[PDB]
């Protein structure tokens, strides 16, 4: 019951997903050939919110894979875990966009996308009862960020009632690969916030940083930044597929987390994260983990979350422990930190706790925040875009597929408006 | 058409049929809750 | 654009003298240019039916006009019930390049000899009235 | 499902061909006889059993060189009635090649293309090759160029054109094919790559330590930057790039596409094992002027847009710090309505090693295509040596008794006259 | 007892017959000697429906060959499960028809058809109690079309009140192997309103698109398509030959699926259809049976049935499985989608279970709607009739051999008149 | 059962007749001695014990191609008595073959065609091969075809007539004899054969690439178009075709019945298989202008209907697939008034390679028939020859004292202008 579909796009949102459902498999003991093997019972009570059952007693993830160009999911079958996925939900074009929003948005991404729209419909027509979608795609490039989200928008328009999450990497100024980036990333913006009911920011110089400083790997790769986005995606819905003291859906998550409904852009974290050689030094501790919970430096963005004031946030806690200590810790770091939490709203801290662990470890959190510290992203995006607009660089690839600049002023406009709004209650007192 | 038109046309058809659910009365109350999303969209919209 | 063609048949003299039928019901096919056209068949025909019937033919690629004179025939089946046939009494060929310098200017009276398809005898003779009603290849250039 | 197509026109076409067409054969292990004793596609077609026919076609004038292939160890592999070759050469006449003798042989080289083509399902573009300093080659190349670009109109065509050094010159003849080559190219193609003669000299001279190179040592330079480019198409790789994803990246407007090249490392097998060729060493020496694959200057202009690919076992993470380290730098200075200027690709396929040939096996490589406004100092001296003999109208004569119109040098010369100041028009901050 | 007889003719009729025979006796057992070697009871029971008896203990097809040409029928013999069918059916002359309607009509098929007619006779006098007659032809051939047709008229004749099927192929214009097709074509449909009791359509295009798309096999052939429609045929007389909760004989669908008596052209469809690969991955539920037999590309038929609304419908359900899973989905399929069917005629779908699933398969479903949409094909075919009989093109081979271009009006027009009364009940309100 | 008979007249339809009759005997196994060391029925017949007797005759006045027949390596094939022969040659002179010599000769011929026919029980129809350009061939077979046309009625008669070329003759007075041929055979031939001998040229030169061509060369093509039309008659296919069914399909109306041939593909050993030759590569290369099998241009009229044979392992839905390609092509356009125009046949049977031939062995093969409205110009630029000469009324004495009446030139020259006419009228659109 109250399960959820998976529907991933571009590139990166393949290899986000990739990693994903290994992390999934190996929770619920799913062998990659979709034969369970697991010790608990648990592991299999609640398997309907991801997997689906076919004859033959094996186990099929609910999840489509779209993208404009054929070699990342002709690359992604022959991977671990490769074969789980159903061959009829693979769905691709001859072109591509060559990272061009307009082509992927407008021309080749109108055409494509009512195929994989029909088996949208059927996975979600299907099901016992929905409980939502949730968006992996990347917004860093074309063909991503224009038909994930128009996408979003031709679900929202069919399911107004359901709850739509979206896991959006946005292109960072620090870690550049494509010049284009600051163009369909403002215009994918813009569409963005009008449709989808939570949105989550992740950066690559986030996750180096990371890397980098916490765990002290030498030579981080892309596998290891989908490990660490794949572990905290699987913290938000753990509660919801095990038991716990407090079950908490996204649904909840929702309610106690958005006070104005455009202000849904957060930033999340996961903890604990050791190296291996200190591993074994440190001690698992309700304290420890809350202290490294709330670190600057934990945070998957590079936005510095102490230039700015909690609006609300929240944590799920995982493994067996008492919920007075919880409740203590929590009230400890809203009394030590009170320049840094908006007065207006008092207590803003949602707690949970799931008595699952992770495998192979004892305790965990999966922290998400709405802050106010979040406005300098897009202030350096718009920075950027109007640093390059005003020339017209690059805008006649856009223009020669039925785009204007209308469409751009309108675009900064809004994305300088959220800026503007999202700020306003910073300043705001009683 | 105004919402109390088609609230007018459905209860004209509860009056004619001796039975509950008519095909048009049913496609008559799709028509009535989908205007009545829209409304509730542009209200919210306006609210903004 | 498709010329027109106006065939009148007039009448057609029956020339086979040891066919003394009595009671003819004549009738008459025009064919020009894959366009078939029938006339009436005639109460008591004699040896001379007249016809006096005209229709425009549109011509396409046809030089040839064919007509055909058939009698209604009554024979008792094997049962004895009467069925009505179309006897063949002559078939004839007329080729409009021959008659088209004179037909465009007015109508042109022809004859047509009518071969009986069996024996290739003169049958029958038809009088046709051959009316033809291009400016434009540069233009179409 | 991804398909290219390469033209050869010319003699130095026809031998950087050649030099191309043993390393892709040697690349994807397929035998001079076209026998292997699925990543082949891009380049290849298979013929149901046994051997792969080259997806180019060879055009010339000149027999001698077509027949000189056809005689060789290669003369298996390519398909026999595709080498098109006339009888009467241009003789480094423009006017020859391009109203009098080219005309009678184009149509057999476009029937080709499109037996070619229809082979072809998922066409990413064509690339043609082409000396611009010879009759044949330029005149064809416009021809074929025209030809195409309303045959097949939005198909993307890449240009590797070879333009006379600044000093150093073989012909007496060729600024004004040059000049009206380029005229020709200048609304016709997408991209086009400067690629002189001295400035690769230069390389081999500094780096390979050869005193004596011979026109072979330059070709092979030029295949390994082409296999450089195109690798991304058929192996695997952690950030990958398309063609289509050019001109969204690298040409601001439509008029400005013409950039220059280099490669990184050039080291022969003598002492590059004593140094461990770091990802920041190399990325370092790719941006240094005297490593520039056309002799140009960017010290003297600003930057506009560098895409610059990677290949072995490079880490994203590196790159990114080594990125960093070139924004610091003071002697390297982008425009200003550019605030990020890079494009990264990442490959797993390390360099191939050609046998007998000059360059050592390593395991990391860079190739970087930059748009610069440096370039418009070739521009600039090509157009001094024009006018110096158009004042007197000298060699005129050859070129108005094959067809061509007197105004034909002049309204090539206003283009120029156009570009120059288009060029010098971006460049002003605002 | 209620069995039935089996007429074939021309080339596509003997064609699919000898796989409608190989189909039936496999699902009985039959062996190609005619010795039974089956494993259930059932197999037995029912036999005399399309099977007689002689003596040795071996079973002989019903079943009527007739052509104008031997070629077919010397060729259906030499094939698997040939030998089943007696000599003495088998009736042919010398000559042929070369695909002129006329001369498979009036001259030629006049004289032949009393030998065809009598052993007709001979078979349906003897047999128990008459339920009809099945007729395979194809409208895109003279002496099928023809004389086919002639015989259907001389059966109705005879037995009035007995019920008449035809299964007929109508050329499509995608497809097209005769350019004569729309003559006889138009001719055909003229008479065969007027006697059969029940039509079927089926386009060849339809199946090639069905085997291209749902089944994803890379070569098609003849082969696969008769296999397709010997599977829908056997699917509509399986209740009869078998026990089930809802026997539903022909004359009951005939009841329930004809509102007027000129409203008997259907379009059918069979389900599931899988491809090799993905046999594995799918489940067979009702749910899943019932989304695809209402699937637009599932229909035999190019025309696309959401173009127009169902006067009416019909499902045979096979295998064993409960009634009140059926009935719920065919009203969910009907509350769902109540803009394309009728409104005044309330519970339009009628339903049948076979608890005898097809040998191989556990559920199975054979569909036949009688749909508004299938006036397009009535509309192109006489489209293409009035654009070649303008001109009179080719209407000299048929004027030969005594008919004439009156009864090409009539046919125009009765045809016309038909496609325009199926319409009229399309917006026809309550 | 079904029967064909091959009528041979002249020196060349001697010298072609001998090429199919190599061809034919190798294809059915069949020895040149007669001996074999169901299917051969068509063409031969058994005579009780061994040998088989081809359904053939030979006709000519010169006794030496006979003579050197009677003597070559097949003497003992033929029946000794079927090989008529006369004493004296008409020497290029129409009236000689006509009216003096022809006349004496004629009735021996019909008595071998009607000893001939008594034997045959199923005969298809006639086929009869004449080079036009000369007097015993032109005469004769005028002769002949109007004796048949009034001994048999409506049996089929199929005429492979030679033309002449445009510019390229051997003869000074071939247009006379050629005009009074074409006079004869207008009202008395079901269907014509274009066959002239500079496209057959052409195609060796460019595909075959022999330099130096003889007529055996020639007549080796004109055998396997005769063989691909016939294989349909004597080996199992999927979609069959019959002699009889032709004038339904291609005719459209009396008169029109001259069309032209094409064949494909055409290619050596020594290249053949280093391509795949696909279906749709090979029906492109069928449709093309320069592979017309007669010198007429195609892109100068409007097509009427194709009719096109394959044979080999092709499968339907590639030819319709190919199909929809050529309807999709805007420099091939029908007729307005024909909707579909083609006629497609499917054989299993590949060609057959004849040893220290030209063409090399293959699996798919592609024969077309198509009649055009661009046919006219072979008429009208013959008819302009002839004006030219018959204006001085040269060379008439060499035929007015042969018994052929004065004005008999005239009417040929009136039936050719009515011809001319028809093909206007016809192909204007309504
Ligand atoms: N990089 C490189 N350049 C070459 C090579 N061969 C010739 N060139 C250049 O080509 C220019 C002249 O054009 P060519 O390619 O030699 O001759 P072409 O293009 O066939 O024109 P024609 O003279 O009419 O035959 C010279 O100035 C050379 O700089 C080569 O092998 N490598
Ligand atoms: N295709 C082809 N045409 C031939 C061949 N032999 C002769 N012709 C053509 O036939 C024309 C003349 O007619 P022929 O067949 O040679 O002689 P004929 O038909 O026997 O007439 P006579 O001269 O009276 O003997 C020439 O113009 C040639 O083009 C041949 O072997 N192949
Ligand atoms: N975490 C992660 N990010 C990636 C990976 N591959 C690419 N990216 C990011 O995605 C961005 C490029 O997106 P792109 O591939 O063009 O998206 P597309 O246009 O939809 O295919 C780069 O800036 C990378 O930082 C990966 O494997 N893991
Ligand atoms: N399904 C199927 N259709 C066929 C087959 N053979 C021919 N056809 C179809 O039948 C049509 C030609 O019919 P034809 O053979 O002339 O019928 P006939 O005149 O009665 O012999 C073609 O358009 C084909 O699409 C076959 O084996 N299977
Ligand atoms: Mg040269
Ligand atoms: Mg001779």
């Amino acid at each position: 019951m109250r399960e959820i579909v998976h529907i991933q796009g571009g590139q990166c949102g393949n290899q986000i997903g990739a990693k994903f459902w290994e992390v999934i498999s190996d929770e619920h003991g799913i062998d990659p050939t979709g034969t369970y093997h697991g010790d608990s019972d648990l592991q299999l009570e609640r398997i309907n919110v991801y997997y689906n059952e076919a004859t033959g007693g094996r186990y099929v993830p609910r999840a489509i894979l779209m993208d404009l160009e054929p070699g990342t999911m002709d690359s992604v079958r022959a991977g671990p875990f490769g074969q789980l996925f159903r061959p009829d939900n693979f769905v691709f074009g001859q072109t591509g966009a060559g990272n061009n929003w307009a082509k992927g948005h407008y021309t080749e991404g109108a055409e494509l996308i009512d195929s994989v729209l029909d088996v949208v419909r059927k996975e979600a027509e299907g099901c016992d009862c929905l409980q939502g979608f949730q968006i992996t795609h990347s917004l860093g490039g074309g063909t991503g960020s224009g038909m994930g989200t128009l996408l979003i928008s031709k679900v929202r328009e069919e399911y107004p009632d359901r709850i739509m999450e979206t896991f959006s990497v946005v292109p960072s100024p620090k870690v550049s690969d494509t010049v284009v980036e600051p163009y369909n990333a403002t215009l994918s913006v813009h569409q963005l916030v009008e449709n989808a009911d939570e949105c989550m920011v992740i950066d690559n110089e986030a996750l180096y940083d990371i890397c980098f400083r916490t765990l002290k790997l030498t030579t981080p790769t892309y596998g290891d930044l989908n490990h660490l986005v794949s572990a905290a995606m699987s913290g938000v819905t753990c509660c919801l597929r095990f038991p716990g003291q407090l079950n908490s859906d996204l649904r909840k998550l929702a309610v106690n987390l958005i006070p104005f409904p455009r202000l849904h852009f957060f930033m999340i974290g996961f903890a604990p994260l050791t190296s291996r050689g200190s591993q074994q030094y440190r001690a698992l501790t309700v304290p420890e983990l809350t202290q490294q919970m709330f670190d600057a430096k934990n945070m998957m963005c590079a936005a510095d979350p102490r230039h700015g004031r909690y609006l609300t946030a929240s944590a799920l806690f995982r493994g067996r422990m008492s919920t007075k200590e919880v409740d203590e810790q929590m009230l400890n770091v809203q009394n030590k930190n009170s320049s840094y939490f908006v007065e207006w709203i008092p207590n803003n801290i949602k707690s949970s706790i799931c008595d699952i662990p992770p495998k192979g470890l004892k305790m965990a959190v999966t922290f998400v925040g709405n802050s106010t510290a979040i406005q300098e992203m897009f202030k350096r995006v718009a920075e950027q875009f109007t640093a390059m607009f005003r020339r017209k660089a690059f805008l006649h690839w856009y223009t020669g597929e039925g785009m204007d600049e209308m469409e751009f002023t309108e675009a900064e406009s809004n994305m300088n408006d959220l800026v503007s709004e999202y700020q306003q209650y910073q300043d705001a007192t009683a | 058409q105004s919402n109390d038109e088609l609230l007018e046309q459905i209860k004209n058809l509860e009056k004619k049929d001796k039975f509950w659910l008519s095909p048009e009365r049913y496609q008559l109350d799709l028509k009535l809750k989908k205007k009545q999303i829209l409304d509730r969209r542009q209200m919210l919209m306006k609210n903004r | 654009m498709p010329q027109k063609v106006s065939i009148t048949l007039k009448n057609i003299e029956v020339k086979r003298k040891e066919q003394k039928f009595k009671s003819m019901h004549p009738w008459a096919v025009v064919m020009f240019d894959g366009q078939k056209k029938t006339t009436q068949p005639v109460q008591n025909g004699d040896l001379q039916p007249e016809f006096n019937q005209t229709w425009v033919f549109q011509r396409n690629s046809d030089v040839n006009i064919t007509v055909s004179i058939y009698k209604k025939e009554y024979i008792y089946d094997a049962l004895k019930n009467e069925k009505e046939i179309d006897l063949l009494i002559g078939k004839g060929k007329l080729n409009i390049l021959s008659v088209l310098k004179k037909a465009i200017q007015q109508p042109q009276e022809i004859m047509v000899d009518l071969v009986y398809d069996f024996d290739n005898k003169l049958a029958a003779q038809a009088y046709l009235t051959i009316h033809i009603q291009g400016a434009d290849l540069e233009e179409y250039r | 499902m991804r398909e290219v197509i390469s033209i050869h026109v010319g003699q130095g076409g026809i031998q950087v061909g050649n030099a191309c067409w043993e390393l892709f054969c040697l690349e994807h292990g397929i035998q001079p006889d076209g026998q292997m004793p699925d990543a082949f596609n891009t380049f290849f077609s298979e013929t149901g059993a046994g051997k792969h026919v080259p997806r180019a076609v060879f055009l010339d004038l000149e027999p001698t060189v077509i027949d000189e292939v056809r005689t060789g160890t290669y003369r298996q592999l390519f398909h026999p009635e595709q080498l098109i070759s006339g009888k009467e050469d241009a003789a480094n006449n423009f006017a020859r090649g391009h109203y009098t003798i080219g005309k009678e042989i184009v149509d057999l080289c476009l029937d080709r293309i499109r037996k070619l083509a229809d082979n072809c399902t998922g066409l990413q573009g064509f690339l043609v090759f082409n000396s611009v300093g010879g009759g044949t080659g330029s005149g064809l190349g416009s021809l074929l160029l025209e030809r195409l670009s309303v045959d097949y109109g939005k198909k993307s065509k890449l240009g590797f054109t070879i333009y006379p050094s600044p000093q150093v010159s073989t012909a007496v003849v060729e600024p004004y094919n040059s000049i009206l080559s380029t005229h020709s190219l200048l609304e016709h193609t997408d991209v086009a790559v400067m690629l002189d003669n001295e400035a690769i000299y230069d390389i081999c001279r500094r780096n390979l330590d050869i005193e004596r190179p011979t026109y072979t040592n330059l070709n092979r330079l030029i295949a390994q930057v082409i296999s450089s480019l195109t690798a991304s198409l058929r192996f695997d790789g952690a950030l990958n790039v398309d063609i289509t994803e050019f001109q969204t990246n690298l040409v601001p407007y439509p008029r400005i596409h013409f950039m220059l090249s280099s490669y990184a490392p050039i080291i022969s097998a003598e002492k590059a094992y004593h140094e461990q060729l770091s990802v920041a060493e190399i990325t370092n020496s790719a941006f240094e002027p005297a490593n520039m694959m056309a002799k140009c200057d960017p010290r003297h202009g600003k930057y506009m847009a560098c895409s610059m690919m990677y290949r072995g076992d490079v880490v994203p993470k590196d790159v990114n710090a080594s990125i960093a380290t070139i924004k610091t730098k003071r002697t390297i200075q982008f425009v200003d309505w550019c605030p990020t200027g890079f494009k990264v690709g990442i490959n797993y396929q390390p360099p191939t090693v050609v046998p007998g040939g000059d360059l050592a096996k390593v395991m990391r490589a860079v190739c970087m295509i930059s748009n610069s406004t440096a370039i418009a100092e070739v521009f600039s001296r090509l157009d001094h040596k024009f006018d110096l003999m158009y004042a007197k109208r000298a060699f005129v004569h050859w070129y108005v008794g094959e067809g061509m119109e007197e105004g034909e040098f002049s309204e090539a010369r206003e283009d120029l006259a156009a570009l120059e100041k288009d060029y010098e028009e971006v460049g002003i901050e605002t």
